[PDB]
């Protein structure tokens, strides 16, 4: 059967790059609408992570999908650091310095993806990508601490840094 | 007296031994055989339960996929079944053995030249695994009531088939061949074990992924709803496995989590582990029924059989039976609507049964068999073996010409 | 019962004279390319059948094409316990005949073993290395069934013991 | 899957009646008388007094190439077969060598023609035969063997 | 594997499986199961009218009468005594073992459970054997046809007992590998110097058994074994029964094992001119 | 004696350009290959791709500088150079088995085709519909035709098949050329008129090349039997045996000597002497190289004249299984070789 | 131009040495042939210079062959599930030969090879060592991989990072 893909792409939904730049439910700063439903992109692509990185297929229905392809990969990102970590305050600090790193970006080397990405062909469309992906960045690692941490030892779970290895299909953003 | 005919399914994991005429196997053992780490020395070597065991021998498994690799071995596997565990004169009994439906005609051909050249049998019939587990359905069904036609999944440790029977005959040009078996199931979660729980001794996983799977695996009707029920309440759905050492005989104790539902899942997932196959079993199911006549379409819905060790997962049909009665009560809509909607077509009734006996089902159907006088009249012979050759048992139903 | 030096000196320069081969399109079907000794349909492009032999027995057979060579030989079994053993080990060289790439899997009627060296295997394998194949197997081949005789022998005698033994 | 229908047309062989076939030709001065070949009372009459050289090169000089009979053919192979067999093992170099090329040919096509049916020791003296004749005619003269489209 | 077992494993799994789960306390299972062991046996083991507290194993041995001869009938009962009950219908004995009437230590009863085959051939030896002993010569041989195409006579002098086997090959391959098996029963006193002359005549019979309406063949066999009082004497003669009647399916048992073996070896030499023609490869 | 390994697989053909700096190989397969000679390497520039089967035959049209092509896939492509591509053009050869040579016309008005359909086919241009349209010489063959070459006057045509002859046959055709000058071989030479048929029934003949005086033919064959019939004596044959494997290709570089090679993996040379009537080994040619001792490590399956022609040649190649293609130079061999001479 | 670096691979080939040698054998021969023929210095300086101060186009070194031989073959022992925890096949004779080749690379060696063939797709061959590690049980084969890592260990630090981060 098919992988878990994104549902809440609707036509009203902008464009950047051929990436969806959906609503983002932050108190950071960027170039995303601020949501008012309680499921975002980001919300999506955390629960449908554990299943998502055991699949070897996913066909790119929409723009939507290369928002959650972006964010999935981030996540294993993420998990190599806080596993580290020995308390959620010291993941907080370690999920903020990783956003503020500048990743490749769509047509850049470094990024896994460049065919089946488009890049900025303006440059005031690449300083919107940069800041749109900086956005994501942190309001995902902020929202993966509240989950990888078990509260009753306020250190990191077994049953997400089993996922560790597993990148989405084999691809990294480093 | 005159004397029953042996019956034998070498399977991947586990082998059936036994005569005919009998309800359950006198044996079954392990495919496995141990042998040592010119002369005599060939014969030291121990087969089944008796090879796990022995410290100083080196376990070896010939057969993947149903199909035998190192035929050195399974002649040593097949004179220990003879003449220690079953105690045959070769000479004198019949002979009824199994093979998988994309067994090579050159597998077929060895192994004839071995019965009848070195074993010198008078007889031999090599059968289709999954077609005797249907005659062993019918006699748990009523009397009279018996249904010649019916589909058979038969999933066990190398690889699984999907069969369908239609009025006794075999439609061979619809089978299909998922290479998705309790093996690959099993070192699935024997990967998802050495990433979260070390701990597991490197000799010890796969007893410890059997255990695991046996005992507290099961199938899950969606995948990504399992996994917060894992996360949001964890007590209730997470169990724990106490296992024992064999060099220190300490303990070891884990947390059997998410390989639960993620093993059996790939019977709807395969690219799991094979990224060479992406179609799930009830979408295989569906293709090899509408491949199949018009007219035997309904009846083969009605009748599908899971046999193999591999089926016994807790809510295997439930789930089996649903993916179908989706993707069969869509189609009828789709052609409803495009005649006009003037006739609401009779729906599909669907059944997946799961009987009783399925460790010992296609051995149960061999036994059946070789206990008729017509299983002397299909049985290849001595005599025409010395005639025609090796190449009498090169044809299947599978293929024609 | 000549001498093994002379007779391989022979053969390999028979086999010299007859892997001198080439690609050729059929003429009775439309597009095919198959070795004419074996399908024999086209009667000029068969070159004559020559033999060679130490005697009665031990002999080859070069039946040469313009496309492919069939090497036919024999072997000598003096006892029964040689013409068994000559039987099996052919039939273990036959069902690896994808790997030698040089073998038919039946041999001709009268002979032990049979070679078919296609125009195609000259151009890809060395044609003087695929001949010492030839050559090294007609005299290492008794070599190896005496190792076997005396390898049954052997185990007669552990079987004897481990019975008696026990007495 | 199987078919139930006739298929019997398939197991009937048309190619056997067939105008393309190929014909090679044969002599026809020689059809209705053959060649007398090497009569056996001129090479016998040599070798009782021991003249293998000249009993040699008498049976090489007639040779029944062009006649279709095989019996003569046979009588001609049996003689210089009985010749070859009785030579000298040292004679035999200072006889090849008198051969012309021609000769050398001919002489290999009959010795390939004594290893199909040997008798005790015809066959250990053939190969000797054939160890000279290929030193002075080569490989050349074993495809003249193949080639030949006429039988000795 | 190299010498056979002389007790069935089916019967010794099959009791011990019942006899623990009684022992243990658990209701009984029932149980119908029949097979076969060599030489034409046929076992079955029942639940007598339906009663699942009662298992009877019987057995169906044909040339019985020639054994009910030289009194078997007297052997096995020595031997299982309460357990040997009237012979279950279309069987020649029949044993019955009480599952809530056990005693304790019931490997013995079960390791001679297995032995059935065995308790009934090894009268028509001690008989024998014991003549030796007696001195008693001129008492007339014992004609068993343990098989339809074979056949055992025995005989006792003053100082031997001499056994032998009229056994049979099918195909001529065995008969040649036979050959060579039997050629070095022969020479076995060299390493074993105690043990039993053996010998060997292919296809006619010997003087002893020429009159005795013997069978000749290009493919029969007639293997003799001469067993001195070192063998027969009280102290030897269960281990030496527990062989001879295991001779034929030993022999039988490494000749389809030799060729095992020849094949295990062929397909090494076959991988070594492999190696040669990959030369030619570039 | 340059030696360039293109690929490790056979070349089934070759033909170069006028100004042999192009070169056009068969790499076994169902390509032509076109490589430049670019200093002191080999470019590849084109790769003509039409062919549904192996390619047998090539040649090179020097001054209209059109290629043709015939495949076992019972084809023939006339391929013509429109600006940086190479575009083909249809051939109607009407044969129901495959193809094994081709050769262009001195004139390149025509070509002719060698089949396995027992045929000669005489292909010209038809621009009413843009094809080659062919017409056949089939009367007295009977068996496949291995290759060709054509007379001077651009219509006699001599044909070495696998029935062990090689006929001459005229291939005249009046819609494209007037009524020929008579020769020694003959007057009477309306289309397919079987002017000279040899004598041996040995051996298969692989190679026929024309002298460039039009009046002396050799032909090699699988007997290892070197042949060559001069008109002006009769149409007398002159055979010399050799004591070596056969011959696949040969070539006159003069009107006396000639150069051929094949299964020995390398060339030779023969003399002819009309004085005497017969021929003569001229020797090998390659130095024995200081198991094989020479620069072709397989066979030789066609040989070719560069420069100098026919008449007086000064370079020939050489182009064999062993996916090489090794170019010669004559006057360098008769250095190299204080015995060896060019008559 | 690049014949210091071209005979350093010459070198290590045809006997075998390690990378400091290579360079010692070449330094002490260039430097004798410079100073007992003066007629040379000019050549020889040159080639002492392309030593102490990269490879032709297409030329890659041996060493680097074969450790996309090496490292391929035991991420293809490690991706078959079906030998690792059902053995069939013979495999501690291969992979003990592979694993010792390798220890002699990365200990003699250039070490920049060395690094960057380990360093490739973000370690994906020291990552599949340390798997095959785990699923191995044979004490012969978890010996040679521990050699192989204390030699890998010396080379870079971003691999120590790269294994005590894994398992
Ligand atoms: N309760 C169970 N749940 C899931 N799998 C089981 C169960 N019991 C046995 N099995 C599996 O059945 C498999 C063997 O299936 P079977 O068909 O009997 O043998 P084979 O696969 O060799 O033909 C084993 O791999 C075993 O793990
Ligand atoms: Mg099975």
């Amino acid at each position: 059967m098919p992988a878990y893909h994104s549902s809440l792409m609707d036509p009203d939904t902008k464009l950047i790059g051929n990436m969806a730049l959906l609503p983002i439910r932050s108190q950071f700063k960027g170039p995303a609408p601020r949501e008012t439903k309680d499921t975002d992109i980001v919300d999506e692509a955390i629960y449908y992570f554990k299943a998502n990185v055991f699949f070897k297929n996913y066909e790119i229905k929409n723009e939507a999908d290369r928002t959650l392809i972006y964010i999935t990969l981030y996540i294993s990102e993420c998990l190599k650091k806080l596993q580290k970590c020995n308390s959620k305050s010291q993941g907080e600090k370690e999920m903020y310095t990783l956003g503020i790193t500048n990743f490749p970006i769509p047509g850049e080397p470094g990024f896994p993806l460049n065919a089946i990405y488009a890049k900025p062909a303006n440059k005031q469309e690449d300083e919107v990508m940069r800041a749109y992906l900086q956005q994501l960045r942190q309001e995902t690692g902020l929202r993966l601490c509240e989950k990888v941490f078990d509260p009753q030892n306020d250190k990191p779970s077994k049953w997400w840094t089993c996922f560790v290895k597993r990148q989405f299909m084999n691809k990294s953003l480093s | 007296g005159r004397l029953p005919a042996c019956v034998v399914d070498c399977g991947t994991g586990y082998t059936k031994l036994g005569y005919a005429g009998n309800t359950e196997p006198q044996f079954i053992i392990p495919s496995c055989i141990a042998i040592k780490e010119k002369g005599v020395d060939d014969l030291d070597f121990f087969i089944g339960d008796e090879a796990i065991e022995k410290p100083t021998y080196a376990t070896k498994w010939p057969i993947r996929h149903g199909i035998v690799e190192d035929w050195d071995l399974m002649e040593r596997f097949m004179e220990q079944v003879i003449f220690k565990y079953l105690r045959a004169e070769p000479e004198d009994h019949y002979f009824l053995l199994t093979e998988p439906p994309l067994n090579t005609p050159e597998n077929r051909e060895y192994t004839a030249e071995i019965m009848f050249e070195s074993f010198n049998v008078p007889g031999l019939y090599i059968a289709v695994q999954a077609v005797l587990a249907l005659a062993a359905s019918w006699t748990s069904r009523q009397v009279g009531e018996r249904t010649l036609t019916g589909t058979v999944i038969d999933s066990g440790d190398g690889v699984t088939h999907v069969i369908p029977v239609a009025e006794g005959y075999v439609i061979g040009s619809c089978i299909k061949h998922i290479p998705i078996a309790g093996r690959d199931i099993t070192y699935f979660i024997q990967q998802l074990l050495r990433d979260r729980e070390v701990g597991i001794p490197p000799e010890q996983s796969l007893e410890t992924a059997k255990a695991v799977k046996e005992r507290y695996s099961y199938v899950c009707p969606d995948l990504v709803k399992e996994f917060n029920k894992y996360d949001t309440d964890g007590s209730k759905w997470i169990k724990q496995y106490t296992g024992i050492n064999a060099i220190s005989k300490k303990e070891f104790s884990i947390d059997v989590g998410y390989e639960r539902f993620l093993g059996p899942e790939i019977f709807f997932h395969p690219e799991f582990a094979n990224p060479d196959f992406t179609q799930p079993i009830s979408e295989v199911v569906d293709e090899v029924i509408q491949n199949c006549p018009i007219d035997v379409r309904r009846p083969l819905y009605k009748n599908i059989v899971l046999s193999g060790g591999s089926t016994m997962f807790r809510d295997f049909g439930r789930r089996l039976q649903r993916d179908l009665k989706r993707t069969v009560d869509a189609r009828l809509k789709l052609s409803e609507e495009l005649s006009g909607g003037r006739l609401k077509p009779k729906p599909i009734d669907v059944q997946v049964i799961t009987h009783h006996m399925q460790r010992y089902a296609v051995w149960f159907g061999g036994s059946m068999l070789a206990s008729t006088p017509e299983f002397y009249q299909v049985c290849h012979t001595k005599k025409d073996y010395e005639e025609i050759g090796p190449s009498i048992c090169r044809h299947n139903p599978v293929f024609g010409v | 019962t000549a001498t093994l030096r002379p007779y391989l000196s022979a053969v390999r320069a028979t086999l010299q004279a007859a892997l001198c081969l080439e690609n050729f399109s059929s003429q009775v079907v439309e597009r095919h390319n198959k070795p004419e000794v074996e399908v024999r349909s086209s009667k000029e492009l068969l070159l004559q059948p020559v033999t060679i032999s130490r005697n009665e027995k031990e002999k080859v057979l070069i039946e040469g094409s313009i496309n492919s060579v069939r090497v036919s030989i024999a072997v000598k079994q003096a006892d029964e316990i040689e013409k068994i053993l000559c039987h099996k080990f052919m039939r273990f060289m036959m069902m690896r005949a994808e790997n030698f790439f040089i073998l038919r899997r039946k041999p001709v009627e009268g002979y032990d073993i049979s070679f078919l060296i296609t125009n195609f295997h000259t151009e890809q394998m060395y044609k003087h290395k695929l001949v010492d194949f030839v050559i090294h197997f007609m005299e290492e081949i008794d070599k190896e069934i005496s190792e076997m005789k005396l390898s049954v022998n052997a185990r007669a005698r552990i079987v004897a013991e481990e019975f008696l033994k026990n007495f | 899957a199987r078919n139930t229908l006739s298929s019997r047309f398939r197991r009937v062989d048309i190619d056997e009646f067939d105008e393309n076939k190929f014909v090679d030709e044969q002599e026809e001065a020689a059809a209705a008388a053959a060649e007398p070949g090497p009569d056996p009372s001129e090479v016998d009459g040599l070798l009782r007094q021991g003249d293998m050289l000249r009993a040699f090169h008498a049976a090489l000089r007639n040779s029944p190439v062009n006649t279709k009979n095989q019996a003569v053919k046979e009588r001609a192979q049996g003689v210089v077969l009985k010749v070859l067999t009785n030579f000298k093992s040292s004679e035999i170099e200072q006889a090849v060598q008198s051969l012309d090329r021609n000769g050398v040919d001919l002489l290999m096509k009959y010795i390939y023609k004594g290893f199909e049916k040997p008798t005790e020791n015809s066959s250990a003296v053939l190969l000797q035969w054939h160890e000279k004749a290929l030193a002075v005619g080569g490989l050349g003269s074993i495809i003249r063997v193949l080639t030949a489209r006429k039988t000795v | 594997m190299i010498l056979l077992e002389v007790n069935n494993r089916i019967i010794e799994e099959t009791l011990a499986l019942k006899f623990e789960n009684a022992a243990a306390g658990n209701k009984p299972e029932a149980v119908e199961v029949t097979f076969a062991d060599f030489d034409g046996v046929l076992y079955h083991i029942s639940n007598p009218n339906g009663d699942k507290t009662k298992v009877m194993v019987s057995i169906s041995l044909k040339f019985y009468k020639e054994l009910q001869a030289h009194g078997a009938d007297e052997l096995l009962k020595r031997v299982y005594g309460s357990f040997l009950v009237n012979p279950e219908s279309g069987y020649n004995v029949s044993l019955l073992y009480d599952l809530e009437n056990l005693p304790a230590s019931k490997d013995s009863i079960v390791h001679q459970a297995g032995m059935l085959k065995r308790n009934c051939f090894a009268s028509v030896f001690e008989k024998y054997f014991q003549f030796q002993e007696e001195g008693k010569e001129g008492e007339n041989r014992a004609v068993i046809h343990y098989r339809d195409d074979e056949t055992m006579y025995v005989e006792s002098k003053k100082d031997r007992v001499t056994v032998v086997f009229s056994t049979v090959f099918k195909d001529d391959d065995d008969v040649v590998i036979g050959k060579v098996f039997m050629q070095e029963f022969k020479e076995g006193r060299r390493a074993s110097h105690t043990a039993p002359q053996v010998l060997f005549s292919h296809r006619e019979p010997p003087l002893e058994l020429k009159d005795t309406d013997a069978a000749v063949g290009d493919n029969i066999g007639y293997i003799t074994f001469v067993l001195f009082p070192r063998h027969t004497n009280a102290s030897a003669r269960d281990n030496t029964i527990n062989l001879i009647h295991t001779f034929r399916d030993y022999l039988h048992y490494h000749i389809k094992c030799s060729k095992a073996y020849i094949h295990t070896r062929m397909r090494a030499k076959t991988s070594d001119f492999l190696k040669v023609l990959n030369r030619a490869r570039p | 004696m340059a030696y360039h390994s293109f690929l490790v697989e056979p070349i089934s053909c070759h033909a170069w350009n006028k100004d042999r700096t192009q070169i056009a190989i068969c790499p076994n397969n169902h390509e032509v290959h076109i490589y430049e000679k670019s200093g002191a390497k080999w470019t590849k520039v084109h790769e003509l791709k039409e062919h549904n089967g192996q390619v047998t035959g090539i040649d090179w049209a020097p001054e209209s500088n059109r290629i043709v092509t015939c495949g076992t896939d019972r084809n023939a492509y006339v391929w013509t150079l429109k600006g940086r591509t190479w575009k083909p053009t249809l051939v109607i050869l009407r044969i129901n088995r495959a193809a094994r040579c081709v050769r262009w016309a001195p004139n390149e008005n025509k070509f002719a085709v060698g089949s396995g359909s027992r045929v000669i086919s005489i292909c010209y241009f038809e621009q009413e519909n843009d094809w080659w349209v062919c017409k056949h010489i089939k009367k007295p063959i009977r068996s496949t035709v291995l290759s060709l070459d054509w007379h001077p006057n651009n219509v006699l045509l001599a044909a070495g098949s696998c029935d062990f002859k090689c006929r001459i046959f005229s291939a005249y055709i009046k819609e494209v050329e007037e009524r020929p000058a008579p020769t020694p071989w003959g007057s009477k030479m309306p289309f397919g008129e079987l002017m000279f048929e040899s004598s041996s029934s040995c051996g298969w003949v692989h190679g026929v090349c024309f002298s460039a005086s039009g009046s002396r033919v050799a032909w090699v064959s699988h007997d290892s039997t070197v042949c060559l019939a001069d008109a002006d004596k009769k149409m007398a044959v002159a055979t010399l045996a050799s004591e070596t494997l056969p011959l696949l290709a040969l070539t006159f570089i003069t009107d006396n000597s000639l150069v051929a090679a094949g299964h020995d993996c390398f060339p030779v040379l023969f003399t002819y002497d009309a004085a005497a009537g017969m021929l003569s080994f001229g020797g090998r040619l390659d130095v024995p190289k200081q198991g094989l001792d020479s620069l072709h490590k397989n066979s030789v399956s066609q040989i070719s004249v560069l420069s100098g022609g026919k008449a007086k040649c000064s370079q020939f190649c050489t182009t064999g299984m062993d996916g090489g293609m090794s170019i010669w130079d004559v006057k360098s061999l008769e250095s190299a070789l204080k015995d060896l001479k060019i008559k | 131009r690049t014949i210091g670096a071209e005979l350093m691979e010459l070198v290590r080939r045809n006997t075998g040495l390690s990378h400091e040698l290579c360079r010692v054998a070449i330094g002490i021969i260039v430097g004798h042939i410079q100073a007992s023929v003066p007629a040379s210095s000019p050549v020889m300086e040159q080639v002492l210079l392309s030593l102490v101060e990269a490879l032709p186009s297409g030329q890659v070194c041996h060493d680097q062959q074969r450790l996309e031989v090496i490292f391929a073959d035991l991420a293809r022992r490690k991706d078959d599930a079906q030998q690792r925890s059902w053995a069939l096949y013979e495999d501690e004779g291969v992979i003990r030969c592979y694993l010792e080749e390798l220890l002699h690379i990365l200990t003699d060696a250039d070490p920049e090879v060395c690094k960057k063939m380990c360093k490739r797709n973000e370690f994906e061959s020291v990552l599949a060592l340390v798997a095959y590690y785990q699923m191995e049980h044979r004490a012969s084969l978890r010996l040679l991989l521990l050699k192989c890592f204390g030699a890998m260990c010396s080379l870079d630090a971003a691999i120590i990072s790269t294994l005590v981060s894994s398992v």
